[PDB]
């Protein structure tokens, strides 16, 4: 029985590691503490100072982290790679069934009802049928902006609502953004 | 390719070991102990902790005395003179009183375990234990491991109680700091539950395989008085690296 | 054996001062509570770097903490809950009849 | 009374708000 | 060797991961560089170099003569006819001394070269700014110099 | 054992090499070498504490 | 082209013109 302890030698030393790594889940450099993360993207045009790994909130919620930053010199813009944490920027069963009927009643009120096709039975079930697949939170004007968290700390992505009417799927770009602000041009333009 | 596989060996045969004191470990803690354990128990604290306390306090008199000497002299250029409780307060708390207090742990208590078994192995003072007919993994071993679970965690409180009294000395009796934003800078930014607690938390298992790897290879080593040397390291060696291995996934477990 | 049981005697002396140190001269939960603290909530816009367990005052007395701060997306708000006193913010019995008839004073007002 | 919820908040102010309050 | 390039790697990791994050608030990431420099050349490198030290080789200085005192292994030396303090003493002494400054210097370059593994490789700092904060503050002959100074005291 | 010996070295030695090249990697030289590397210059009147090598 | 000297340039302001500028 001289191979028994060698295998328990084997069979410590090989879960020691696992258990390693399972504290490289929550300790946060390598893998997401993310429950079915979603991308989206940005394109800003100043975005100093913004490191990876960076925040995403919404008023104070962190929801999201950010991947890379890209840049393509043939129209010099920055572009922001970057996932949200969503189940609570997500809907569900509730909010679904909410804005599903908030949306009809309102954006597709007498202004746009009775401005429509013949037949408003297949129409009805189209601005429902185009929100169920991976609706977010964040409306058409939402916009997007560099804060500085405080009065000397460190960038992070501010997500800020503008109430709107339509929103966005897993995939798209926000359209609103601006860059950072800087003391250098703030200065000379105040003195 | 000679030496190349005989180091594979090597390798080979210590990873088979070290499963064995995982045997070992076993044998050990799942049996009852009778009376005349508590009595031997009390005299290993007798000869680890006790023993152990007078060497702490001067490495913890001396932390804190030069943690808040430096660091708030480049600070108090900015605003922040008030801070100096803080970072004196949560560096040792939560990273160094569970690192710094075990190797010196296992520096003295971690050396007598294994001496005092590469005693009575080269003189035969473990055969003739058996021989007469007891078990020393009940007899010399169980009061031994017993007690150095119990006395680290024992003693890294003490440790980091005058780590942190020590640097009120340099900074209210010679740096002329204000008393109370010393400490209530403590009081806002130091939680009981989640610093003190798990300071704790990472202590006991820095004190389990410290201590564990203290007695095994003193127990199952040859009796060569030259390798009792070499088993020396080997205490040291597998804990500072295990100490300072298992802090890394305790502090991202804990927060990150 | 007689010094034994001295000697570690001696060490448990020690180690419950250097617990007591730590709890009671360094860290919140020193007794940091109120009596009968019931709990309110409210609504925010910037809820910028608020870690929970901060403090609530009234004129810079630490009359309670902040509990929970969740979001909510059914209308994209933060929802701040938290917990006053109980002592320091509701009146007692002879300021409740202080107010209450003034409050009828108060109701009474002339029209 | 206890329990409910108070009204008129403003959130925090920052140096990306500060901005804003001058100009 | 094998043991103080791994404390060594550890300690950098630890003592830039947790004063720039107070420090960062302020105006300062640039000063990280200095802090882990003048923190470990001037204080630490002295001390917690030899404190493991004393834990390997400290003890296998004692273990390996408590060898030679159990078994008379010394007497028989003696009775042969050497003197052990010219034979098992001068060069176990000689190598002590030489050994630990030649490590310390080796235990803090891995010691400041772990910390920058934890900057640009994790929290994005500037590479520029990291080095020449240290340029600027660590002068040779006063620090590292006399960070020697204290080692040889100190083995 | 010709097996052991064999296996045992085999990864031992692939770990430490790889393990000392990118430690020795993580510092100085040793992969520092950008792409397409050219140079413009500028002349300022006051650089004002501006350093080499930075961004 | 990879090689050129740009022309149009700023210095930069230290802060001793900002506290003439600022009184």
């Amino acid at each position: 029985s001289r191979t028994s302890e060698l295998a328990v030698g084997i069979f410590v030393i090989i879960f020691g590691i696992a258990l390693f790594f399972l504290a490289m889940k929550v300790s946060g450099l390598v893998g997401t503490n993310l429950s079915d993360g979603y991308t989206m993207k940005a394109q800003f045009d100043n975005v100093n100072g913004l490191k990876p790994r960076a925040k995403v909130t919404m008023s104070g919620v962190t929801i999201g982290r950010v991947d890379s930053i890209t840049l393509d010199p043939v129209t010099r813009l920055a572009t922001v790679t970057f996932d949200l944490d969503g189940k609570l920027t997500s809907f569900n069963a509730e909010q679904l069934k909410e804005v599903q009927k908030n949306a009809l009643d309102e954006l597709r009120y007498s202004s746009d009802y009775t401005q429509a096709t013949p037949a408003q039975q297949k129409t009805m079930e189209q601005q429902l049928i185009s929100n169920m697949n991976s609706i977010t939170s964040i409306d058409e004007d939402a916009y997007i902006m560099v804060a500085t968290n405080g009065l000397l700390g460190e960038k992070y992505l501010k997500i800020v609502p503008g109430g709107g009417l339509n929103y966005l799927k897993r995939g798209d770009t926000i359209s609103n953004t601006q860059g950072t602000m800087d003391l250098e041009d703030l200065i000379s333009k105040f003195i | 390719m000679n030496t190349i596989a005989w180091l594979g060996r090597l390798v080979i045969e210590r990873i088979r070991g070290i499963g064995v004191a995982a045997l070992m470990l076993l044998q050990i803690i799942f049996s009852l102990p009778s009376a005349g354990g508590f009595g031997r128990f009390v005299y290993q604290m007798h000869r680890v902790g006790v023993m152990s306390l007078l060497i702490i306090t001067v490495s913890g008199l001396f932390i804190g005395l030069v943690l808040g000497l430096q660091g708030y002299s480049i600070l108090v250029n900015v605003g922040s003179e008030s801070m100096l409780g803080t970072m004196v307060s949560l560096t040792l708390l939560r990273e160094l009183a569970p690192v710094v207090a075990a190797l010196l742990f296992a520096g003295r208590a971690g050396s007598a375990l294994t001496a005092e078994i590469g005693s009575m192995k080269q003189s035969e003072q473990l055969a003739s234990m058996e021989m007469i007919g007891v078990d020393p993994l009940k007899q010399i071993v169980s009061p031994r491991l017993w007690a150095g679970i119990v006395s680290l965690p024992m003693l890294t409180v003490i440790f980091a109680a005058i780590g942190i009294v020590g640097g009120k000395l340099v900074g209210v009796d010679f740096l002329g700091v204000d008393e109370g934003s010393f400490w209530s800078g403590m009081q806002n930014n130091v939680q009981f539950g989640h610093d003190v607690v798990n300071g704790i938390i990472k202590s006991i298992v820095f004190a389990l395989l410290c201590t564990w790897i203290a007695v095994f290879q003193g127990y199952a080593c040859d009796p060569t008085p030259e390798g009792i040397a070499t088993a020396m390291t080997r205490t040291v060696v597998y804990s500072s690296l295990c100490v300072l291995g298992f802090d890394f996934v305790l502090t991202a477990v804990m927060f990150g």
